[PDB]
RNA sequence: AGGGGAGUGAAAUAGAACCUGAAACCGUAUGCGUACAAGCAGUGGGAGCCUACUUGUUAGGUGACUGCGUACCUUUUGUAU
RNA sequence: AACCCACUCCCGUUGAAAAGGUAGGGGAUGACUUGUGGAUCGGAGUGAAAGGCUAAUCAAGCUCGGAGAUAGCUGGUUCUC
RNA sequence: AGGUGGUCGGGUAGAGAAUACCAAGGCGCUUGAGAGAACUCGGGUGAAGGAACUAGGCAAAAUGGCACCGUAACUUCGGG
RNA sequence: CUUGUCGGGUAAGUUCCGACCUGCACGAAUGGCGUAACGAUGGCGGCGCUGUCUCCACCCGAGACUCAGUGAAAUUGAAA
RNA sequence: UGUCGGCUCAUCACAUCCUGGGGCUGAAGCCGGUCCCAAGGGUAUGGCUGUUCGCCAUUUAAAGUGGUACGCGAGCUGGGUUUAGAACGUCGUGAGACAGUUCGGUCCCUAUCUGCCGUGGACGUUUGAGAUUUGAGAGGGGCUGCUCCUAGUACGAGAGGACCGGAGUGGACGAACCUCUGGUGUUCCGGUUGUCACGCCAGUGGCAUUGCCGGGUAGCUAUGUUCGGAAAAGAUAACCGCUGAAAGCAUCUAAGCGGGAAACUUGCCUCAAGAUGAGAUCUCACUGGGAACUUGAUUCCCCUGAAGGGCCGUCGAAGACUACGACGUUGAUAGGCUGGGUGUGUAAGCGUUGUGAGGCGUUGAGCUAACCAGUACUAAUUGCCCGUGAGGCUUGACCA
């Protein structure tokens, strides 16, 4: 049974699931548009979106908290300087998911994840 | 465990009466007339009258 | 769950002072041994607590006549007539279940003076 | 809850130190004995000049359990060990003193004698 | 029996009596039921009343159901139910609230039990497991034997096997009404009610009663 | 890769895995039958429908319904076994 | 510990493997383990002895000959009246 | 997932060529994606009992280091 | 014959230990009777420990299930 | 055609062990003995032994007897027995033997068909559709102790001790549930060992079985909580009758009228019109033309496709895939956000005290999964496909 439970296993251990979403969020902040499998994109918004919320208030304790959850110095600086000021007046919903077909190799459903207000 | 008699031609064709394939939901973009999967970005990179990825 | 909250909120009128795990408390328990109604005292250290509104509870532990006994009280039950803190304890944990394996002088709780 | 092969100490002064449950009485296929339940025990250790011997089969009442007993308001009382009181053929205690506290579920007509002798009744 | 109300299961709580007793209680919210149709002997055979409760948005109501709901000026709700009444009179548009019940008043509650997906014989039928050691080979929770040798030489119909502990319709009998709330439209019933929070339940007077 | 034309040839459905090209086996098209019915699948009877021409005492294809009906070989006193 | 071995459970049994794996186990300066080269063989060899081993073959190896051994025993034996 | 002789063999802990985390160097084991039923395999925790299991404590749980104190019957006087 | 009989151990012991002698059918280098140390050796009994069990519950990975690709096996007189 | 015993799961008979109804008794009562009716439901745990049995210990209302390949190894085991090793007694010159002992000794198979447990697709139910239904039929369930009152009454010299009727509380079994008591909770919070890294200090992160641990939310769950077995009606069994002749009496029977059991039919719960005998009720939708005939339940073309269904998407205490349930901008379906709740237990930085480890303050701080409430910030498109165009004929009765 699974009643009222959140979270996908994705056929990994809990430690390897955590490392993978840590990597995915770092890539998303750096490139602002990435392509991945649809189930992975839906579990990613429960990790990346709370990090953008935390960067709205800039302080030493917040930046350390962001670094503990993204062990990346470039990601901590992209937050707190660009993301967090761009979404200061945005009440959630910072990333958007769009289905984009299937892979040729294994017929896996794919999706686009991008930030809502990319400068371009 | 294995069969004691071989299946007839008719018997195995009845098992395959559920093997048929269904079709997909296709839509046409009003701006360009291009066919795409319903609720999916088109192969040219459009969705709901907007350019999303531009290849 | 919004209307269960209102049904439970009408049954919570007792005073219920503030205490913490590790405190030494005295609980007056209502006993009816027939028609006569008296109060009994239960003195011991609070080893656990449970904050759930109407379903709140706390467990206290004592040594009666060379035998350890511990009772879990329902906080808003009418059987709990009153409660008072005798001493305050200085502990780091929320549940003091390690006191079950300690017996005499090793089971003492430091006192929180202020 | 007490079942066969459970060891429990003696809250009486009848000379026994440890007894083992060998039967839970009062029903076919009955599994557990709680506080106030009559059981059949064998004496495992005894005092040199007690009034019971080692290897003697007799009847006891369970007086104190680690599983505990629940009250009508939802509360529960637990103890740090299992204890029993040995009884004779007419179902009265064999000793003359009772050590440790007991509970109010024991205030029945047939066990009211041992309630009075108990230092504390919880 | 023969008449009841439809409600939603809100959850469980306690009532503390003044003498210090805790009563386990299930809270049932009964929105006031509305009479949609009345069936009599001469025009349907049997004799019953058809009822609805709740609300349903207009885009989700069909034209066949809108016309049925409009013969009685009664408005559309979620679901429709009948109660097989013995000798009672009701007219289209009538209301039925918690006011047909009192404190005391043993009642029957019917619901749809929680669904376990596909259960084994140990959980579904309370079979007993085999050895976990002493040489057992990949057969710890398996059902064992299912028949005999050449005589009959088949499995008997109704044999207990595995699959789908149901989300079925079950009835719990002789439950005591602790509190009737007419202003909040609440029924407080002692004990457990089948189903999950938010499910549909039917409350009827107890069929056995007597004792 | 493989094909559709065009050409060569008496002939490419003689195209190089190349004379002829059977059977098992696998398909596409058309006609009739088949979703309340129990078994060696056939046979005696038999309506209806389709096709052809001599327009029905005819030929071809299907076979609703119904009576009977437990494969072949070997070995045996004896086999649906 | 390495290295040599193979006591127990489980898995695997159409195996990853025609004898393994994980987890535990024994010996581990000696009657030890191991590389290279050499010697002994078919009624023969070798054997701290189990009828063990002698190229996944052993109460007498493999290969080719006598040789189409012999088989009072099973099986099969082909068109018509 | 087997077998195959010899040589080299760093750091921090450590008695160590054990073990753990790393260096130089090498690799992610040539089908993937999902979902999170029974059941099978390999594991974690478990109320109250504590061998009642079973042919049998099989399996599991448990013990586990260094220093010091202390240690029985028996003995071939080494031992135990 | 036989679970001989007596004693001990257990609430209860066809196994175990100590004896008796009626040895179906022990017996002295196919050695008799003892024996410290040793044994992945056989039998019995304790302490600790426990999912072995009462009686199973939850959780974690690998399969099983679905989708895409590749693609076996034993078996088989014919089957409405 | 795998042969004992154990485990798991059973199904039937009645020659009945308990519970139910009776006759006789060498039946005072409480207990019994024997026979008749009755198969609804029940019907031990252990010590020894490979044992089935048996004997013991302690229970129980009771610990039934048998059939089913002495039920059940393509469900498990492998202690016994019946391969190969070794030993004892006995027999044989010996190789060896014993239905005599003793220690050791590999249990294969991915389910085609029938069967069974679940869950779907197609078609039909005579125009189609949304919804609610009757009940032919079938399954489930059905056990029982003790205590008290009648009443220390009937009975009995006493000891002792009821029938009938009423109330309470248990055991075993089953269902549902998670408020409480607990378990779990590798998705929440802390402590800590070794090592590597983030330039370094501080602070953190990876790996070590989740490294080892201490707690714990939702969900799931029992050992926790609640409920159940009925009462009652009918037709009967054995049995007990009423009236009553054949046969002036007698006689339950021949005519007629009764009482009567956990068995049978209902009553309680669940499924149920594929019940092809395909039932019923409420409401909704569709009201254009030609052509050819082999001239009516016919075929073809143009036009027009409603009620509704599905595809698709966001999901679900629903789920193997399905199916089922809610929603799709006229929107709270999912995520986020904002509040709260819950858990953990006083973060970082700074300031003080100390030589330092550490302490103290800011500070019940910081963080917080699945929970509660609100909010369109993100994602649920602006679409396609099925489904048609008034529903045959005969007979009868009412209307026109
Ligand atoms: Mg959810
Ligand atoms: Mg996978
Ligand atoms: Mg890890
Ligand atoms: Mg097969
Ligand atoms: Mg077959
Ligand atoms: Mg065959
Ligand atoms: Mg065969
Ligand atoms: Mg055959
Ligand atoms: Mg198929
Ligand atoms: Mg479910
Ligand atoms: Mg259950
Ligand atoms: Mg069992
Ligand atoms: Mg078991
Ligand atoms: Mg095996
Ligand atoms: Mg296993
Ligand atoms: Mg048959
Ligand atoms: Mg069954
Ligand atoms: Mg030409
Ligand atoms: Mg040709
Ligand atoms: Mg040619
Ligand atoms: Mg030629
Ligand atoms: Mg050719
Ligand atoms: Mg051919
Ligand atoms: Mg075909
Ligand atoms: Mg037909
Ligand atoms: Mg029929
Ligand atoms: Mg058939
Ligand atoms: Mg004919
Ligand atoms: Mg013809
Ligand atoms: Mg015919
Ligand atoms: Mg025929
Ligand atoms: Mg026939
Ligand atoms: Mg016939
Ligand atoms: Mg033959
Ligand atoms: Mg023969
Ligand atoms: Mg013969
Ligand atoms: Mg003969
Ligand atoms: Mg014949
Ligand atoms: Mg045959
Ligand atoms: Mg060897
Ligand atoms: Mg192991
Ligand atoms: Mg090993
Ligand atoms: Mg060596
Ligand atoms: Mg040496
Ligand atoms: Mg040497
Ligand atoms: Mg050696
Ligand atoms: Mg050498
Ligand atoms: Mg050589
Ligand atoms: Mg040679
Ligand atoms: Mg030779
Ligand atoms: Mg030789
Ligand atoms: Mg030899
Ligand atoms: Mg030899
Ligand atoms: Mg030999
Ligand atoms: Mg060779
Ligand atoms: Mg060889
Ligand atoms: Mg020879
Ligand atoms: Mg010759
Ligand atoms: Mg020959
Ligand atoms: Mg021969
Ligand atoms: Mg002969
Ligand atoms: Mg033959
Ligand atoms: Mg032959
Ligand atoms: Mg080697
Ligand atoms: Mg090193
Ligand atoms: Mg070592
Ligand atoms: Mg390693
Ligand atoms: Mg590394
Ligand atoms: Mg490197
Ligand atoms: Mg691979
Ligand atoms: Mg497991
Ligand atoms: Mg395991
Ligand atoms: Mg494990
Ligand atoms: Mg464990
Ligand atoms: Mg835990
Ligand atoms: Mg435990
Ligand atoms: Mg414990
Ligand atoms: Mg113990
Ligand atoms: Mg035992
Ligand atoms: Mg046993
Ligand atoms: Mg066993
Ligand atoms: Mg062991
Ligand atoms: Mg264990
Ligand atoms: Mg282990
Ligand atoms: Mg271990
Ligand atoms: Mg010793
Ligand atoms: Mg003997
Ligand atoms: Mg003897
Ligand atoms: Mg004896
Ligand atoms: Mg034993
Ligand atoms: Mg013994
Ligand atoms: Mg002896
Ligand atoms: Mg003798
Ligand atoms: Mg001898
Ligand atoms: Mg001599
Ligand atoms: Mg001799
Ligand atoms: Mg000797
Ligand atoms: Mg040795
Ligand atoms: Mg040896
Ligand atoms: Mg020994
Ligand atoms: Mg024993
Ligand atoms: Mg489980
Ligand atoms: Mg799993
Ligand atoms: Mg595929
Ligand atoms: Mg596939
Ligand atoms: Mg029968
Ligand atoms: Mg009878
Ligand atoms: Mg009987
Ligand atoms: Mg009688
Ligand atoms: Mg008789
Ligand atoms: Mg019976
Ligand atoms: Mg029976
Ligand atoms: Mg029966
Ligand atoms: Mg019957
Ligand atoms: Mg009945
Ligand atoms: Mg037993
Ligand atoms: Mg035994
Ligand atoms: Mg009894
Ligand atoms: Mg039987
Ligand atoms: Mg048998
Ligand atoms: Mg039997
Ligand atoms: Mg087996
Ligand atoms: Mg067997
Ligand atoms: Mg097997
Ligand atoms: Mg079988
Ligand atoms: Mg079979
Ligand atoms: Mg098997
Ligand atoms: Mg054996
Ligand atoms: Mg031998
Ligand atoms: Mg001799
Ligand atoms: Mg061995
Ligand atoms: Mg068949
Ligand atoms: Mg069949
Ligand atoms: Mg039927
Ligand atoms: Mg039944
Ligand atoms: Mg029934
Ligand atoms: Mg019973
Ligand atoms: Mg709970
Ligand atoms: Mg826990
Ligand atoms: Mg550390
Ligand atoms: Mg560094
Ligand atoms: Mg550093
Ligand atoms: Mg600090
Ligand atoms: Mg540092
Ligand atoms: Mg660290
Ligand atoms: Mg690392
Ligand atoms: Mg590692
Ligand atoms: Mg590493
Ligand atoms: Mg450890
Ligand atoms: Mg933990
Ligand atoms: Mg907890
Ligand atoms: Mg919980
Ligand atoms: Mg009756
Ligand atoms: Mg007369
Ligand atoms: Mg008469
Ligand atoms: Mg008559
Ligand atoms: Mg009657
Ligand atoms: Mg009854
Ligand atoms: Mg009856
Ligand atoms: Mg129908
Ligand atoms: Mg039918
Ligand atoms: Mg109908
Ligand atoms: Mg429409
Ligand atoms: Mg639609
Ligand atoms: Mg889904
Ligand atoms: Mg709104
Ligand atoms: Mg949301
Ligand atoms: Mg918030
Ligand atoms: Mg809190
Ligand atoms: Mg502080
Ligand atoms: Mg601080
Ligand atoms: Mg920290
Ligand atoms: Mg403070
Ligand atoms: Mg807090």
């Amino acid at each position: 049974m699974r009643h009222r439970k959140s979270g996908r296993h994705l056929s990994r251990t809990s430690a390897h699931r955590k490392a993978m979403f840590q990597n995915m969020a770092v890539s998303l902040f750096e490139h602002e548009l990435i392509k991945t499998t649809l189930p992975k994109a839906k579990e990613l918004r429960r990790v990346a979106e709370p990090l953008i919320t935390l960067a709205k208030e800039d302080s030493v304790a917040n930046r350390r908290l962001a670094f503990d959850r993204t062990r990346s110095k470039a990601a901590v600086g992209k937050l707190f300087n660009d993301l967090g000021k761009r979404y200061a007046n945005r009440p959630g919903g910072y990333l958007r998911i769009l289905k984009c077909g299937f892979r040729a190799g294994d017929n896996a459903p794919m999706a686009y994840v991008e930030l809502v207000d990319r400068p371009v | 465990a294995v069969q004691q008699n071989k299946k007839s031609r008719s018997a195995r064709d009845m098992r395959r009466s559920h093997d048929a394939l269904e079709s997909n939901a296709l839509s046409v973009e009003k701006s360009t007339g291009e066919v795409h999967l319903r609720h999916h970005v088109s192969p040219d990179g459009f969705y709901r009258g907007r350019k999303v990825v531009d290849k | 769950n919004k209307i269960i909250q209102q049904i439970e909120a009408e049954q919570m009128n007792k005073e219920i002072p503030a205490f913490a795990p590790g405190d030494t408390v005295i609980v007056q328990v209502k006993v009816k041994e027939g028609d006569r109604q008296r109060l009994q005292a239960f003195e011991g250290v609070v080893i656990a607590k449970r904050n759930r509104g109407l379903n709140s509870a706390f467990t206290v532990r004592k040594i009666s006549n060379g035998v350890g006994v511990e009772r879990t009280f329902q906080t808003y039950s009418p059987i709990v007539d009153s409660l008072s803190v005798k001493r305050r304890g200085d502990v780091r944990k929320a549940k003091l279940y390690y006191l079950r394996a300690l017996s005499g002088k090793a089971a003492r709780i430091k006192e929180k003076l202020v | 809850m007490i079942q066969t092969q459970s060891m429990l100490d003696v809250a009486d002064n009848s000379g026994a130190r440890r007894v083992m449950c060998i039967k839970v009485l009062g029903g076919s296929h009955r599994r557990y004995a709680g506080i106030g339940d009559i059981i059949k025990v064998t004496v495992k250790e005894a005092i040199p000049r007690g009034k019971v011997k080692k290897g003697q089969v007799m009847t006891a009442v369970v007086v104190r359990t680690k599983h505990g007993v629940r009250r009508t308001d939802g509360s529960i009382i637990r103890f740090d060990g299992n204890a029993a009181v040995l009884l004779n053929n007419k179902q009265e205690p064999i000793g003359t003193r009772i050590f440790g506290p007991v509970t109010r579920e024991l205030r029945t007509e047939k066990f009211m004698k041992i309630v009075s002798l108990a230092p504390e009744v919880l | 029996m023969t008449i009841g109300v439809v409600g939603r299961k809100c959850g469980m709580t306690r009532i503390f009596t003044e003498e210090g007793v805790s009563i386990p209680v299930t809270v049932i919210e009964v929105e006031p039921n509305r009479v949609t149709q009345f069936k009599t002997e001469e025009t349907d055979g049997y004799r019953a009343v058809q009822v609805t409760a709740g609300e349903r948005r207009a885009s989700r109501v069909t034209k066949a159901q809108a016309g049925h709901f409009a013969k009685a000026n009664v408005a559309a709700g979620r679901g429709v139910w009948e109660f097989r009444l013995g000798e009672e009179q009701y007219a289209a548009g009538d209301q039925i609230t918690v006011d047909l019940f009192q404190a005391g008043q043993m009642v029957d509650v019917t619901g749809e039990s929680k669904g376990k997906g596909f259960a084994g014989t140990i959980k579904r039928w309370n079979f007993r497991g085999q050895d976990n050691t002493h040489g057992n080979s990949v057969s710890h929770r398996v059902p064992g034997s299912i028949g005999q040798c050449q005589t009959p030489g088949r499995v008997f119909k109704g044999k207990k096997m595995s699959g789908h502990l149901g989300a079925e319709r079950v009835t719990v009998q002789s439950l005591e009404i602790v509190r009737v709330d007419a202003e909040r439209n609440l029924l407080l019933v002692k004990g457990a009610v089948p189903g999950a929070t938010g499910g549909d339940v039917i409350v009827r007077p107890a069929a056995k009663a007597r004792g």
